[PDB]
Formats: structure tokens, C-alpha cells, sequence
């Protein structure tokens, strides 16, 4: 089940998908 | 935070937009 | 072969892996 | 840029660090 | 088709909706 | 660069993300 | 650990891998 | 269902075939 | 379109899927 | 939340990333 | 090799089995 | 083992190196 350290790599996939032409700041700290 | 609130049960579209640039 | 719009979702996986406890800013614009 | 230089043939570790926060 | 049109340069949101159930 | 046989596995990730509570039919044939 | 909403994006990867030349219907509802 | 039975502890090959087209 | 350095991360996904209860040796060198 | 059978497909992504020009042996048995 | 032959247009099931342990 | 120790809470860089070839 790993942790945030691997779960976040997929959260970002959808994150920038929402932005599309835009970007975003990702901080796997909290 | 950003990952803690989303890696639990997924966040809302409008919530993610706050982190968009 | 899609494009950056799907290729970047994996670039970030390694990106935050490097940072580990740190974050990073990702902009799929350039 | 950041994605253009990396989505081509992968970037160097030190290059990615410039985008780290 | 569905994959051919999308695996090339990505499809539009409304295009994918036609395959949604 | 593989092919559709591996590229489609990520097209679906976004596909059902759009649907959310809905589903979809995926045919890696065309 | 997210949920089905992100876990299913990988279930499909193997799903169409089984079919290969065939397709399949995916409904992230149940 | 299809995702509930598989996202728990993985499904059998023959089970997935029932959803194949 | 990246390269083998990111394409192989998905080749392995299917590779051990074939083995299931078995393992395999992966060398992203050739 | 699946299991090791799908979690390991991402452990390898980082595994060979560390090696880079080197390979590694992956056994999803233990 | 193993990645070169597969990352091009996908390999056969029996081909991958040769790398299985 | 290799997957059990890593699929729990991630392994250390030096630990993975022991499985590198």
C-alpha cells in the first residue's frame, strides 16, 4: 500500500490534467 | 497542505484549482 | 505516442522522488 | 521551461533540482 | 475508434464523453 | 516509445476521471 | 492510499492487456 | 460490479474475461 | 515521448504480471 | 487499495531509476 | 536485450517468460 | 525479500542498490 511518496505521483497526473495549459505547484510534504 | 487532503479520498476539482498556476 | 500532456505525468513522478521531503513546481507549458 | 527539456530524452538530476522547492 | 484518435495528440473532453457510460 | 498497447492504459486513467461516478467502454482496437 | 477513483486506473491497464486485440467495458461505479 | 472485486485483492484472469469485449 | 528510461517502467508492470507469483530480471541497458 | 501485485509495478519504476544505466532483479514474491 | 525489443512494439508473452524467475 | 519491505513505507536508496545489477 506504500505511502504518499508514491500515491502523490498519481495525484499530480490528474492535477495538471485539470490545468491542461496551466501548471501547478506540488509539495509532497503535506 | 495538498497531498494529505487528496491522497486520502481524492479532492474536489475546485480544491485542486487553488494549486494551479 | 500521445504528447507532453501525458508524458509529463511521469516526469513529475521522478521529479518529487528526487526531492523526497521537498516539493517542486511543475508547469506543463514548456 | 521544464517539461520540454525533460520529455525529450530525460533531464539530469541537477537540472530537476532547480525546480525543487 | 477511440484510442487511435486519443493516443495521437489527446482528445477533447466532449469527445471522451461520447464513450462514457 | 512502445505503442497503443501501452499508451491506452493511460488514456483510460483520464477517461474514467472525466466520468467520475460514471463508467465507459474502452476498446484498444481503434 | 486514495481510493477506487485512482486504483481503477491501473486495474484497466491489466484488463485490456488480457484482451490485447479486444476491448472491455469499465465502470468505476462498482 | 467490476472494480470493487478487483481493487481489493486482484481478480482472476477468467473473471476479467467476462468484462472483455 | 521521453525514452527507454521511462518506457521500461511500464514494460515491467506487465512483465511481473505475467509471472504473477514469480519474479524476473530487468535490465534497462538493452 | 489492491495489493503487492499492483504496488510493485511502481516500486520498480523508482528501482531502475536509481540504477539508471544499470539493471536489477525484481521478485514480487517477497 | 530485453527493453529494446519490448519498448519498440511490445513483445510476445513467450518472449517475456524467458526473463521470468 | 524486496517488495514486502518496500511496498510498506518505501525503502532507503542504499537498500534498493543491493538489488541493482
Amino acid at each position: 500500500f506504500v505511502n504518499q511518496h508514491l500515491c502523490g505521483s498519481h495525484l499530480v497526473e490528474a492535477l495538471y490534467l485539470v490545468c491542461g495549459e496551466r501548471g501547478f505547484f506540488y509539495t509532497p510534504k503535506t | 497542505g495538498i497531498v494529505e487532503q487528496c491522497c486520502t479520498s481524492i479532492c474536489s476539482l475546485y480544491q485542486l484549482e487553488n494549486y494551479c498556476n
